[PDB]
């Protein structure tokens, strides 16, 4: 409105139209993809698949934890 | 300064403790309380390891878990009775 | 370390500045009086420690006499 | 209370300290050194209880500084006479310790009162805004008032401690109850003076003339003793124990 | 017997730090505001760092008091005193050292009119409070706790906002003194048996059942005024509301913990038979207080009265867990203690921000602050959530672990205690919406300012603290479990 | 440019820099130390927790009683 | 050289020796019970 | 929104907290009737006894009604 | 890769929430939609590897709450049930985010709205993927918090704040029952891990003291857990929050209050089927509650005039069907009906939102009429969804709902016969309110305003595309998935759902039932369409009875005002607790007796005593001398003249009279 | 027009000050006798006996004599 133009918020406030919002949006997209990198490696290292799938799956490429929990008497 | 490694404790119960009269040897009464706590923690971690076996038995065997994990369930349930400081005294 | 002389000198200095402040004067109004107060505090602390030692020594003898008199009852 | 209020303030200061030492010496040498039934001990016990109760309530009623100090002294002699009643060596030791500490605290308080009498202090309300017009003096008077109330680690806590110690030992519980209630009442009417000097915002202030060097030196020394006696209390304990035994052997 | 510790970082230096700060400030002219402020802030920060180092060198395998060091009182050496911490008291020392610099920072803008007297009082409070948390003696615990009353009295009476501060300070001092005197009676009762008041010794001395009951009742009376427990809780509202913001922060974040800490350090271990006989009695008072005082909180119209009334409900959940006498109960009770010392302080900080600008505490005057103070509104909402024990926040960890411990002992007390979830959410959300949501009321308030740089920095360690304990409470539970286990096992041998 | 100012402080004159208030440097230095003392200290201190000790002891006692009968 | 390995040693020098601690605790209990 | 109303009269004690055509106890009476419909139907289900009117026998499973597969002792 | 599914909406929510000032409405809309969309693509692949490929995934990050035997952790479980929920949550959310890109185009605060949409999805993902009761509890509270934030998104509206607070408090009561169920679970098994509990659930037979009563532990746990489902699924006990939750924007109603959060209670009974199967008592209670709710919501939805509320009461009715389907030991059919409901309730809500946008935020059906030609795409979308809802043959709704009524017939018990009647009578009521919506909004002669029809427009692409996709899912998924989820003997669910052999009734339902039963829905559905057409288009004096008869007037108010459920609760329960807090705990006790028997009373009496003692010091020298003389006399009399007085006196009466003296004049 | 401080309202402030001084209006009416009787004495006692009975039922469930309390 009127005073809201002098109010700072993280979400931008009412009717936020930053001039460079496209270059900002793409910089955000590059950042999130960068953060999605360590998450994927940690997930692939932490995933556990006790059963071999009936058919090959995308995860039989990046994940090496298939059919490893068969000796569950040794779990500790 | 402390030497590198895990903590070490005496494996056996302190001689000098008298179960009929525990407020007779002050030093032993304290080392006995510490020993009992350490022993109970071993039982708690004993059951926790038995809990992990049941978990992966259920996950590996699927709908065949009732017939296949029958023994591990029995062992784990027996260990959790009279464990730690929960609903069982001794 | 922390000795009677040091504590006494510090307490004498503190008293002079406390006395100056109670009179609404500057802390260091008469600094020679601060020197005098440090000297007096050191003397007083050393004398107090010595007196405490002597008092304990005398109390030990008097308690010895008291205990002897009290132990006389069981004869 | 009437004589303390009506006499000139130096007279009141002298009467509140010197004659107590002389007559307690007389009491200890005439009776403890003597021999009779517990009748006299019951006399001092009942007088101690009555003194604590009446002193506490009457001090709570006071609006003037001198009368408040008078009733406070009555309450404290009750606290002291409790030590005579129990009839032990530690009773006499604690009586002597209480007399010593009360004398020093009373000299502190009367040095402050004599300093303020140059401006004719008469009412407790006259101390309004003293934390502003003389901050160091307001703190010194507050240290004394908290010592009077018995709050640790101040020197006044010894009397409270022995009062309760003798009671739970001599087996008394009514005495413990009376001590608790009177201690709380005393704390209230002592911290009322701190509230007046620190919390109130009166429309009219009284600006006090600064004290002379004698009273400031004595005040500084007594304030250091009050705040710090319990850090190094051994000489007083040993000398009082020495005196207690010199009475018998 | 000299027990001096070999560690470089010990309890003595941490004790001395604020004492040295106070002694230095007494002599610095009040004209030198910049220097006074910086000296106080730096001293408090150094103390906080020292406490963190004390955390670093902590052994989580032992049940023996750590960093134990002794201080002699007489050359007769009959009465000798000890300092030491364990898994139960370490985090309370760290919390005290964390909260004091916050209190100095809160009154940064008004330090021209506060002066050295404000910083000195808070430093003396810090020194006394750390001492209290570090004692292995019943007698020194009494002296140092009873001593904290003088600076808190001064802080309430001098820098409080209205004339109600007179009555508030009077009630605070008198209630606390009554409780302390009852503790003193118990300490002399113990001394007559034992000849000493040393914690390590009385832990090894057997007390008769009758004397256990009587000593428990005297210790109870002292600790229950400080918890607070019904019906001796009524001093807390006036005291916590009328105090200045930093005064409220210290009162609710640290001073409230002394009673529950006294239950854990002395009453529970020393009298194990008396503890069991009184567990139903403790359960009833705690459960009544949670239900009654939560419903009272709903109908309060003062911002600070709502937050202060909330603490009574939270502390009585803490008593429920610690008297369950299992790992989840006691471990949960300690975790809620520390979490409450962070959430309650931050909530008092949020209201203080609003009162500093607008000088009103009535809820009806505010409203619609989201459109003028979005940064304050976002921070206010987070700590509002943490006061409802929302999972992810630190206070949920303590709350659920206590309910687990209470359920295994008495299902009924666990059910009545779990009603705090319904009631706690009701007033917390009602408070937040009536203050922040809705429309502005320009007839009452038309001039606003969001948080400045200092206010933003003040909240950051609070936000990090609650999230950290909320999602990964293992760093705390690891250092507490051995001391907690030995507390539960105390008194039995099977 | 955005609406309002971050933390409601007017920007300094162009070409100049904001003056740091007295509290900022000691608080920022302590914050950095707090991260380094805890982030490195907690991860470098030995794992002496009772649970870690008992887990190793439980593994061997389960080993000794399973290998033996 | 390596930061964390240096960190372990530094932390280790700051911790009281377990045996020395446990012994002073027993001396205390024994001596005070007999005193 | 447009203008909040500044009080011109003394506020009541239950002002912080302050269903039009039907009264209070009458609404409870109506709602109990609706809950009485559910109770009445439940009783009819009791008197219907559809358990006594099943058109097939209970299943019987092989291998001792799956005793071992259901966790029974081999 | 599996972690990316859960945490992608969190990152998108974080970017638009923390950096929305640099991205604006456009950038935040792009960012949150893309992150949710990628999470939806990975959900389809996870469904490929776990459900069709029959390979489950387990992921443990770190311990969360480890205290002795209590073992709550940050762990994720992906089985057939989980990936089915994963598909429902992410796919419908991607469409709602796209839909909101256009629907919230003119709102001032879109970046915060998109932030709230993504944080709800993350909490919903945490809920369905948790491998333990506590991780489930975290997402149970998170979806309630996110629902609260979105219901009062327009924070200036007093009605929105009231509804959002109501939604939180009603659901917190459910969290009270869920939390107690978790405590019982841990106490019985000394673990909260799902796999361990499900492996051990057949064994325990012990009894427990609860409410000073002896109860079976497994039964107590399951009934306590059900209470949590009752609140989240808006069942009979705690239902009234759902109708009021329409205060939030239309996309919020489609995603949270109809597609996912409302179905979390059904998911929990299905996920805990290996535990619920060993409590026949809870299964009876679940059967009764589900059937009761379905009848409740339908009879209320017949007089509702708001578009969003008619569709909301439809959701509540449909949840009852899934709940009692769970209650009769048929969990796979419950999840099948849940998946179906998601495609057609989202279509009905998202299509109804397009009408509301086009009619300048007009929501009343009594001021609409016409628009069957003015909005061809929207009417076509509402036609498909409403026909799919009532169970029109071979659409998405026919393959699940009709099996539910057929299974309830095949259950020969007291609860089974109860649900069959109430379920069957409800299908006649839902058909009535469904076609009443169709008839009054687009087919009757217009009752709308002139300025409203002059400003109509149909849905742009970001709104139109999700509607088309949901229409396709409402025609084909029901057929495309029947054999997968409920096919006789299908092993799609693997070990996710457990049904004991004594409870299998699927074969008998499809082979031993009369052919008349398999038609009961269409007889009632057709009758409902006909009665709706009669009342709404050929009836003009069926409204006079409501204006001249007190009973017919009161009966109309009864059903329109939701059986007076909110009013009784407010008048007898909410007001009672509010009045207690002021008049009793505060005024009677705190500011009352505790004050009078405390600091207020203590101060008064001690002031009066100090007054009385002060007047003793009268100032008269005679009084002081008299006091000394009386003290000497008392000393003599007590300490010597107390030898032969004891024959007449008692030490009791002595001190009695002294204290009694204080009360004189 | 000036100043951040709220524009006080006499009726809101009288409302506020009335609440803070409620103990001045406490009169031992029949309503207060009943409320203090029911909710200050009776309800705490009922809760205490329910808690104690909960322990006693656990005692007999475990074949142990009733636990003495208080």
């Amino acid at each position: 409105g009127d005073f809201r133009a002098k109010v700072w918020s993280m979400t931008g406030g009412p009717n936020c139209r930053p001039k460079h919002w496209r270059r900002n949006t793409a910089i955000a997209m590059f950042g999130v993809f960068l953060v999605c990198i360590p998450i994927a490696k940690l997930s692939a290292k932490l995933e556990q698949r006790p059963h071999m799938p009936v058919r090959p799956i995308p995860s039989q490429i990046w994940c090496k934890n298939f059919g490893t929990k068969d000796d569950y008497e040794k779990e500790h | 300064g402390r030497k590198k490694g895990l903590p070490e404790f005496e494996e056996s119960a302190p001689d000098g403790f008298d179960p009929e009269n525990p407020y007779k040897d002050p030093v032993a009464m304290v080392e006995m309380r510490e020993h009992i706590v350490r022993e109970k923690w071993i039982q708690i971690e004993k059951a926790k390891i038995l809990r992990e076996k049941v978990k992966w038995c259920y996950r590996v065997e699927g709908v065949n878990h009732y017939q296949k994990c029958r023994h591990l369930v029995q062992q784990y349930l027996d260990s959790t009775r009279g464990v730690g400081w929960g609903k069982d005294h001794r | 370390p922390i000795s009677a002389t040091m504590v006494g000198a510090l307490l004498g200095l503190g008293t002079q500045m406390y006395s100056n402040a109670l009179r609404k004067l500057p802390y260091m109004r008469h600094p020679w009086e601060h020197v005098v107060g440090m000297g007096l505090g050191a003397v007083f602390a050393n004398q107090l420690v010595k007196w405490d030692v002597k008092l304990k020594e005398d109390l030990d003898v008097m308690l010895a006499k008291a205990r002897a008199a009290n132990e006389r009852r069981y004869f | 209370p009437d004589i303390y209020e009506g006499s000139p303030t130096p007279v009141t200061a002298f009467l509140s300290i010197a004659p107590k030492i002389s007559i307690f010496a007389n009491i200890l040498r005439v009776f403890i050194y003597g021999s009779y039934g517990a009748t006299l001990q019951q006399i001092f016990f009942f007088c101690s209880i009555a003194s604590m109760i009446l002193g506490a309530l009457a001090a709570m009623a006071q609006t003037k500084v001198k009368r408040l100090l008078a009733y406070s002294s009555i309450g404290h002699v009750g606290y002291i006479c409790i030590g005579f009643s129990c009839g032990t060596i530690e009773g006499i030791q604690s009586l002597l310790i209480g007399i010593f500490i009360y004398a020093l605290m009373t000299m502190d308080a009367f040095a402050i009162v004599l300093a303020l009498r140059q401006t004719r202090v008469k009412y407790i309300a006259d101390l309004g805004a003293l934390a502003k017009t003389n901050p160091i003096l307001a703190i010194t008077f507050s240290i004394t008032m908290f010592s009077y109330a018995g709050i640790p680690p101040l020197a006044g806590f010894c009397s409270k401690f022995y009062l309760f110690f003798a009671a739970l030992g001599c087996g008394a519980y009514f005495l413990a109850l009376v001590g608790v209630v009177t201690s709380v009442i005393g704390c209230f009417y002592y911290i009322r003076l701190v509230k007046r000097m620190f919390f109130d915002t009166p429309r009219t202030w009284i600006l006090y003339e600064p004290m002379d060097r004698n009273k400031s030196l004595l005040l500084a020394m007594t304030s250091f003793f009050i705040t710090l006696f319990l850090l190094y209390p051994s000489p007083l304990f040993s000398v009082t124990h020495q005196m207690a035994l010199s009475l018998y052997l | 017997l000299e027990h001096f510790c070999e560690c470089y970082f010990n309890l003595s230096g941490l004790i001395l730090c604020p004492v040295l700060g106070s002694i230095i400030l007494l002599f610095i002219p009040n004209s030198r505001i910049r220097l006074i402020r910086l000296i106080g802030l730096c001293a408090s920060l150094i103390t906080f760092l020292y406490s963190l180092v004390l955390w670093i060198q902590f052994d989580s395998s032992t049940a023996k008091f750590q960093f134990v060091e002794s201080l002699r009182w007489l050359p007769y050496e009959n009465i000798n005193f000890y300092l030491g911490i364990d898994g139960i008291s370490l985090f309370f020392v760290i919390l005290t050292t964390f909260l004091i610099p916050i209190c100095i920072l809160v009154g940064w803008s008004g330090m021209r009119s506060y002066g050295k007297e404000y910083i000195i009082a808070f430093l003396i409070c810090e020194f006394l409070m750390i001492a209290v948390f570090c004692m292995l003696d019943l007698l020194l615990f009494y002296v140092f706790f009873e001593s904290v009353l003088i600076p808190m009295f001064i802080i309430i009476g001098v820098w409080g906002s209205r004339q109600r501060k007179i009555k508030a300070a009077y009630q605070f001092f008198l209630y606390t003194l009554l409780g302390s005197l009852f503790m003193l009676l118990a300490i002399l009762l113990i001394l007559f048996q034992t000849g000493t008041t040393d914690l390590q010794i009385l832990l090894t001395t057997e007390f008769s059942e009758r004397r256990q009951i009587f000593l428990w009742i005297a210790f109870f009376a002292s600790f229950a005024v400080k918890v607070p427990m019904v019906p001796v809780h009524i001093w807390l509202p006036e005291a916590h509301v009328e105090a200045p913001t930093a005064g409220s922060v210290i009162l609710a974040g640290i001073l409230l913990k002394f009673g529950t800490y006294g239950f854990l350090r002395f009453s529970i271990p020393m009298f194990p038979e008396a503890t069991l006989c009184f567990t139903p009695f403790i359960y009833t008072l705690s459960a009544i207080a949670i239900i009654y005082t939560s419903l009272t909180t709903l109908r309060q119209i003062d911002l600070k009265k709502i937050i202060a009334y909330s603490s009574v409900a939270h502390m009585n959940l803490v008593t429920i867990g610690m008297f369950s006498l299992n790992i989840q109960g006691i471990g949960g009770s300690i975790l809620l203690m520390l979490s409450h010392g962070l959430v309650s302080s931050a909530l008092f900080l949020c209201v203080g921000v609003l009162y500093d600008r607008h000088k009103t505490r009535l809820v009806r005057y505010y409203g619609g602050l989201v459109s003028t103070m979005p940064n304050f509104s976002t921070i206010f909402f987070f700590f509002t959530l943490a006061n409802m024990s929302l999972p992810g926040t630190s206070s949920f960890i303590g709350e659920f672990l206590i309910l687990v411990g209470a359920f295994q002992r008495n299902s009924l007390v666990a059910t009545l205690a779990a009603l705090g979830m319904i009631l706690g959410a009701a007033y917390s959300l009602w408070l937040y919406n009536r203050v922040v949501s809705g429309n502005l009321k320009p007839d009452f308030l038309h001039k606003f300012s969001d948080l400045n740089g200092r206010e933003v920095f003040i909240f950051i360690p609070f936000l990090v603290g609650l999230v950290w304990m909320g999602v990964y409470p293992k760093v705390f539970l690891d250092c507490m479990h051995t001391s907690v286990s030995n507390l539960v096992q105390h008194g039995k041998f099977h | 440019r955005p609406k309002g100012y971050f933390m409601n402080r007017t920007p300094p004159a162009p070409g100049q820099s904001r003056k740091w208030e007295d509290w900022e440097l000691p608080c920022y230095i302590t914050s950095f130390l707090t991260i380094v003392i805890l982030g490195v200290g907690l991860n470098a201190k030995p794992d002496l927790s009772i649970e870690t000790w008992a887990h190793q002891k439980a593994l061997e006692r389960l080993e000794m009683e399973k290998l033996a009968t | 050289g390596f930061i964390m390995e240096f960190a372990e040693n530094l932390v280790l020098r700051l911790m009281e020796n377990p045996e020395e601690r446990d012994r002073k605790a027993r001396e205390h209990i024994y001596e005070m019970h007999e005193r | 929104v447009g203008k909040h109303i500044v009080p011109d009269k003394p506020l009541s004690v239950n002002d912080e907290l302050m269903a039009d055509t039907v009264g209070k106890y009458e609404a409870l009476a109506w709602l109990s009737g609706g809950l009485g419909f559910f109770v009445g139907l439940g009783l009819l289900a009791v008197l219907n006894d559809k358990a006594s009117k099943v058109p097939f026998t209970p299943r019987v499973y092989p291998y001792d009604n799956l005793r071992v597969e259901l966790g029974g002792e081999p | 890769m599996y972690l990316l599914i859960v945490f992608l909406p969190l990152l998108g929510s974080s970017v638009a929430g923390f950096f929305g000032r640099f991205l604006g409405s456009e950038g935040s809309a792009i960012m949150t939609t893309t992150c949710v969309s990628f999470s939806s693509i990975l959900s389809l692949i996870a469904f490929y590897e776990v459900a069709l490929g029959a390979s489950a995934c387990y992921l443990r990050i770190a311990p969360w709450i480890s205290s002795e035997m209590f073992d709550a952790s940050w762990g994720f479980l992906f089985d057939s049930l989980t990936v089915v929920m994963l598909i429902v949550v992410t796919f419908i959310s991607s469409l709602v985010h796209l839909y909101s890109i256009s629907y919230m185009s003119e709102d001032p605060h879109s970046p915060r709205f998109m932030c709230y949409l993504s944080i709800f999805t993350f909490f919903m993902l945490m809920l369905v993927t948790g491998d333990n009761f506590l991780q489930l509890f975290l997402g149970w509270e998170g979806v309630g918090l996110a629902s609260y934030l979105l219901i009062h998104f327009w924070f200036t509206r007093l009605q929105a704040d009231k509804a959002a607070i109501k939604a939180m408090l009603v659901n917190r009561v459910g969290d009270f029952g869920l939390a107690l169920g978790i405590l019982g679970c841990f106490t019985l098994f000394q673990t909260v891990d799902f796999s361990t509990i499900f492996a051990c659930a057949s064994v325990p037979r012990n009894s427990w003291i609860f409410c000073n009563m002896r109860l079976n532990a497994i039964s107590l746990i399951c009934i306590l857990l059900f209470i949590g489902a009752v609140g989240k699924s808006a069942q009979i006990g705690l239902h009234t929050w759902l109708p009021d939750a329409m205060e939030g924007p239309t996309p919020v109603s489609a995603l949270i209050h109809a597609a996912t959060m409302v179905t979390a209670g059904v998911f929990m009974i299905a996920r805990c089927s290996p535990l619920f199967e060993y409590s026949p008592t809870a299964l009876i209670v679940i059967t009764f509650a589900g059937a009761m709710t379905s009848f409740l919501a339908a009879t209320t939805g017949i007089l509702q005039n708001d578009l969003k509320r008619v569709i909301a009461y439809s959701t509540c009715s449909q949840l009852g069907y899934m709940i009692f389907a769970c209650g009769i030991s048929n969990y796979s059919v419950s999840v099948f009906h849940l998946m179906n409901h998601a495609f057609f309730k989202a279509l009905l809500f998202l299509s109804a939102g397009s009408v509301i946008h086009a009619m300048s935020d007009e929501q009343d059906m009594r001021k609409m009429g016409g628009l069957a030609s003015s909005f061809p795409l929207t009417y076509a979308m509402m036609l498909i969804g409403s026909l799919s809802l009532i169970g029109f043959p071979f659409l998405t709704g026919f393959y699940s709902k009709d099996v539910i009524l057929e299974l309830a017939y095949t259950k020969y018990t007291i609860s089974g016969n109860f649900a069959f009647w109430l379920g069957s009578v409800s299908v006649l009521f839902t058909s009535y309110y469904s076609f009443r919506l169709l008839f009054l909004t687009f087919l009757v002669p217009t009752n709308s305003f002139g300025r409203d029809i002059s400003r109509c427009h149909d849905a742009p692409i970001p709104m139109a595309i999700p509607l088309i996709l949901l229409a396709l899912g409402s025609l084909f998924v029901g057929y495309l998935a029947k054999d997968m989820m409920i096919g006789l003997g299908t092993n799609f669910w693997a070990n996710s759902l457990l049904v004991l052999p004594k409870n299998e009734i699927l074969a008998e339902s499809e082979f031993a039932a009369p052919t008349i039963i398999k038609l009961i829905p269409i007889l009632f559905s057709t009758l409902g369409a006909f009665v709706a057409y009669n009342v709404n288009l050929v009836a003009d004096q069926f409204q006079r009875a409501f204006q001249t008869s007190t009973f017919c007037n009161r009966l109309y108010s009864f059903f329109n005002k939701r059986w007076f459920f909110d009013q009784v609760l407010n008048d007898f329960l909410v007001r009672s607790f509010l009045r207690f807090g002021y008049e009793v705990s505060f005024e009677a006790l705190d500011k009352g007796a505790i004050e009078i028997l405390g600091p207020y009373g203590i101060s008064y009496t001690f002031r009066r005593l100090a007054e009385r003692i002060s007047q003793l010091q009268s100032g008269f020298v005679y009084h002081y001398a008299f006091a000394m003389l009386l003290g000497l006399t008392l000393f003599v009399t007590f300490f010597c003249m107390w030898d032969s007085l004891s024959s007449w006196v008692d030490n009791r009466l002595s001190f009695i009279l002294i204290v009694s003296s204080f009360y004189t004049k | 027009g000036g100043g951040m401080e709220t524009n006080k309202n006499k009726f809101i402030e009288d409302w506020g000050s009335a609440r803070e001084n409620l103990e001045h209006n406490f009169r031992w009416t029949r309503r207060n006798f009943a409320l203090i009787g029911i909710f200050g004495i009776a309800l705490p006692i009922i809760v205490y006996k329910g808690i104690v009975k909960d322990f006693h039922m656990q005692d007999e469930d475990a074949g142990r004599p009733h636990r003495k309390f208080l």
